RNA sequence: UUAAAGUUGCUGCAGUUAAAAAGCUCGUAGUUGGAUCUCUCUCGGCCGAAGCGUUUACUUUGAAAAAAUUAGAGUGUUCAAAGCAGGCCGCCUGGAUACCGCAGCUAGGAAUAAUGGAAUAGGACCGCGGUUCUAUUUUGUUG
């Protein structure tokens, strides 16, 4: 290739996405923006495939250009825009607010929040510096540089944003006792209390994760999203709440669910 | 005479020390035992309702010591009655290095210092003035094992009475079952 | 079997199964010594004072009465030799051989046992280089050799 | 040369009890040997038998039942896991419901079911059925 | 002089060595501060490099490298071109249709520094990965443990 | 072209007479190699943070491993190959899971197999002394 690619084929669009077989040869290649190309539900597949508000891409366009839906509180009329975790889309029309989080099987969710809970999100801290004439600097997971913050903020924590200002009104740091989400890997989507991290000089640390059933795991420092600080979280949850059923429990809570139908 | 490592001696390793303080001057082994000392002492039960005192003295006076030791238990088994003596060098175990070690086994550990090997010089030790002229092991059905070892005729009769001892001994030093024969010839 | 031979045979020393010095021998560990250092004064390498001890004191071992063996006992007073015993007589059968073969050109067999000595030599040096008794830049020269002897 | 003693101590075994045979001498001794035996026994193919002492490698007399069909090595010590066992027995044992192969793994000398109930894989030292 | 022996003065970029101070300085003695830095993986500086005065820019504790990558082991089999040696890698190779291996080797070309004085070709050494240094070096050692004839 | 071919044989073939052991011995690389040996010093509020135990090979575990395909769960395409859909009278519900050599990373085990640890004692552990460089606490601060 002589410079970038522009197209995407959909058998290497991200297995999340569930995109079927039969219905054409591509698949909408996320634009670029603050989340990457393959941990991101660009919003075509959201309002399209999810939401079924739209039957095809051209539909798609239509809303857009109305301008109804905004991504954390900026109106977006590109159809492919890439947005990811802890993103707020709200559709003012129809009254609608919901976050992107990941379920126990690793996609994303409906997850749909009340008016209050839209005002702001929860970001993960990538990069602190210093830039000229001795000012502090953030980035964050969400492209976001965010400086003057306090001292006390280091990488690998968690701030919270309210999305009409873009300021910090508060933070969580990593330590051990906190619940957590994973973000990757195939722990992904599972929520629980960081309990170890073992660290390993000059290359990935790991850190261990305790359900609230019990069941144990380890990621990849890089993973671990802090949602809260001790076992109560800072976010509403989805159904399942975090913890990964077994295939034997899943199929007993659902042959369970048939036999209450009559 | 007893000069314990933890320096704690209580009423019956001192009255080993007691026993022996007569005969240091009042026996014909004046200078044979004035540089010499014991350093434990115990009282076992054996044969239901037999005592045995062992005695415990440091390996480099072994041979010192067993060079008189046929003296010195027919003259030490006069005061207490009906208990056999038995003379055991104290000897040391080191334990086998493993991967997860502390920085104790700086220096490699000799065999002399193994447990097999302070096994089978317990052995020895104990049949005195006999030797061992045969060992063999018996593996039973159940998985246990025991030691069947055979002893010179020079002194069976002077060691014979004492066979139902020297497993008694030996069972509570090393945990082992041991039976003692006599042979016919070499 | 035999290295450079085809015999099988079976004939050794069988050790008893007593370590222990019998009661009718009466020498002491240092005074065993003593014999060992004047036999080794008299040019007499170790598994000939060994047969020496044992055909007119009775000493059957000596690793039972004194608990080391002759070598190392020589070695610790400072009358261990340069070359190792069993290589130095190795070297000395290697000049003799190779002696004889000047005035007998046509003795196409010993051409072929000197082979086999010097293979053997060659063996044992290995052995003594691994094991850091001969200098790493020991080498056997079947011209030099009469100066190692 | 003497390579293996275990073979050399597997091979006297059955060839005795081929000859309808009470008693077998086995020299060298080994504690692998030893081992092996004793797992042997506790499963009823052998007997009580005993080591006698030398001084140095000694040797051993094991009584004979009649029970045994085959006992033998493999060489080389092939690395065995966890997942590749039932082939293994699948090749060298002669049905489901009898027989044994005998393995090493870092908690002992064992057979393969104890090997499973521990689940631990191993090096493969032998059969027997 | 020793430490001067190529064609352009030879120099620890960061140290100054024209500080005008005093005579008494002058006076006193001559010896430039020197430039060490704490190569650091649990590793330690050889103090043959705090107190040298040797000059070469490839040294990871006095010089300009950085180590990241791999951290590798090997025999040293070669010591013949100047300031770099050529060790040996060993390992087996698993061929699977008969469930066996093959015995393999690996020549890698390494830097080696002054720091590291009184190396023989024997012994054992361990490697950092490294930018590229010249066509075929990439590592540079790190610790010398002695040979199983050890002094 | 695969099986049949245990007629390419690692599993698993043959070499007295059917095809076949070098005339014989030495010898380097390669391959193989006899017994033997039963976790802790500082810190943060009884535990963790930090050192390794000689080093490995081996075994179990963990995370990291594109989708499609393959194995496999659910689902009357009218059955099936397929597909990822669908079901109830606006609601309910899926789009699982397994496998993924070798090499690299991680944490338990210590049988089997290599390897080292004191023999001009330049040995371990304890208290003792001397030579040199040197810590920048203490003289409310500054020399």
């Amino acid at each position: 290739a002589r410079g970038p690619k522009k197209h995407l084929k959909r058998v290497a669009a991200p297995k999340h996405w569930m995109l079927d077989k039969l219905t054409g040869v591509f698949a909408p290649r996320p634009s670029t923006g603050p989340h990457k190309l393959r941990e991101c539900l660009p919003l075509i597949i959201f309002l399209r495939n999810r939401l079924k508000y739209a039957l095809t891409g051209d539909e798609v366009k239509k809303i857009c250009m109305q301008r109804f839906i905004k991504i954390d509180g900026k109106v977006r009329t590109d159809i492919t825009y890439p947005a990811g975790f802890m993103d707020v889309i709200s559709i003012d029309k129809t009254g609608e607010n919901f976050r992107l989080i990941y379920d126990t099987k690793g996609r994303f969710a409906v997850h749909r929040i009340t008016p209050e809970e839209a005002k702001y999100k929860l970001c993960k801290v990538r990069k602190i510096f210093v830039g000229t004439k001795g000012i502090p600097h953030l980035v964050t997971h969400d492209a976001r540089t965010i400086r003057y913050p306090d001292p006390l903020i280091k990488v690998n924590d968690t701030i919270q944003i309210d999305l009409e200002t873009g300021k910090i009104t508060d933070f969580i740091k990593f330590d051990t006792g906190n619940l957590c989400m994973v973000t990757g890997g195939a722990n992904l989507g599972r929520i629980g209390v960081i309990t170890n991290r073992e660290r390993h000089p000059g290359s990935f640390d790991v850190v261990h994760v305790k359900d609230a059933n019990g069941n144990s795991f380890a990621t990849r420092l890089s993973n671990i999203f802090v949602i809260g600080k001790g076992n109560k979280p800072w976010i509403s949850l989805p159904r399942g709440k975090g913890i990964r059923l077994t295939i034997a429990e899943e199929r007993d809570k659902r042959l369970a669910a048939k036999q209450s139908s009559g | 005479i007893v000069k314990p490592n933890g320096e704690k001696p209580d009423e019956f390793e001192s009255g080993i020390s007691q026993a022996l303080l007569e005969l240091e001057m009042n026996s014909d082994l004046k200078a044979q035992l004035r540089e010499l000392n014991i350093t434990a002492a115990k009282e076992i039960e054996v044969g239901g309702g037999r005592k045995a005192i062992i005695i415990f003295v440091p390996v480099p006076q072994l041979k010192s010591f067993q060079k008189i030791q046929v003296r010195l238990v027919r003259e030490l088994e006069k005061k207490f009655s009906g208990k056999h003596v038995v003379f055991i060098a104290q000897r040391r175990i080191l334990p086998k290095p493993t991967r997860k070690s502390r920085t104790k086994n700086k220096q490699k550990r000799p065999r002399s210092r193994t447990l097999t090997a302070v096994h089978d010089a317990i052995l020895e030790d104990l049949v005195f003035p006999s030797e061992i002229v045969g060992k063999r092991i018996r593996v039973k059905l159940d998985g246990s094992r025991l030691i069947k070892v055979h002893l010179d005729k020079a002194q069976q009769n002077n060691v014979e009475h004492k066979v139902e001892t020297f497993s008694g001994v030996y069972k509570k030093l090393t945990g082992k079952d041991v039976n003692f024969e006599f042979p016919e010839f070499q | 079997g035999r290295m450079h031979a085809p015999g099988k045979g079976l004939s050794q020393s069988a050790l008893p199964y007593r370590r222990s010095v019998p009661t009718w021998l009466k020498l002491t560990s240092d005074d065993v010594k003593e014999q060992i250092y004047k036999l080794a004064k008299k040019g007499l390498t170790p598994s000939q004072i060994g047969v020496i001890l044992r055909d007119s004191h009775g000493v059957a071992q000596v690793r039972f009465v004194t608990g080391n063996k002759i070598l190392r006992i020589l070695k610790s007073k400072g009358l261990a030799p340069d070359l190792p015993e069993d290589l130095y007589h190795l070297i000395k059968k290697a000049v003799a051989v190779r002696k004889h073969l000047e005035r007998n050109r046509k003795d196409k067999d010993a051409k072929f046992r000197l082979i086999l000595i010097e293979s053997r030599i060659h063996r044992l040096a290995r052995y003594y280089k691994t094991k850091r008794v001969l200098p790493p830049n020991w080498k056997y020269e079947s011209s030099t050799a009469s100066a190692l002897v | 040369v003497r390579m293996n003693v275990l073979a050399d101590a597997l091979k006297s075994i059955n060839n005795a009890e081929k000859r309808g045979k009470r008693q077998v001498l086995i020299r060298p001794c080994s504690k692998v040997i030893v081992r092996f035996l004793t797992v042997m026994m506790k499963h009823g193919y052998i007997g009580e038998f005993e080591i006698i002492d030398d001084h140095r490698a000694g040797k051993i007399v094991v009584n004979l039942t009649g029970r045994l069909n085959k006992c033998g090595v493999i060489s080389p010590r092939f690395d065995v896991q966890l997942k590749d066992l039932e082939k293994w027995q699948n090749n060298l044992l002669p049905s489901r419901q009898f027989g044994f192969i005998v393995l090493t793994t870092s908690a002992g000398i064992m057979d393969h079911e104890e090997a499973r109930r521990k689940h631990t894989g191993g090096k493969i030292l032998g059969f027997f059925f | 002089a020793d430490i001067q022996t190529e064609r352009a003065y030879q120099k620890q970029p960061t140290i100054f060595q024209n500080k005008k101070r005093v005579l008494l300085g002058e006076t006193g003695k001559e010896k430039l501060p020197r430039y060490y830095k704490n190569i650091g993986l649990g590793f330690k500086t050889p103090k043959e490099a705090i107190e040298g005065t040797y000059i070469d820019k490839k040294c990871p504790f006095t010089g300009n490298v950085s180590i990241r990558g791999r951290i590798l082991s090997g025999v040293v089999t070669k010591m013949k071109m100047q300031r770099t040696i050529v060790i040996r890698r060993d390992y087996l190779h698993y061929i699977r249709k008969y469930n066996r291996f093959e015995k393999r080797h690996k020549n890698m070309s390494v830097h080696l520094s002054p720091c590291f004085r009184d190396v023989q070709i024997g012994d054992i050494v361990t490697v950092g990965e490294c930018r590229p240094l010249s066509k075929t070096v990439r590592f540079n050692v790190l610790k010398v443990t002695k040979a199983a004839g050890t002094k």
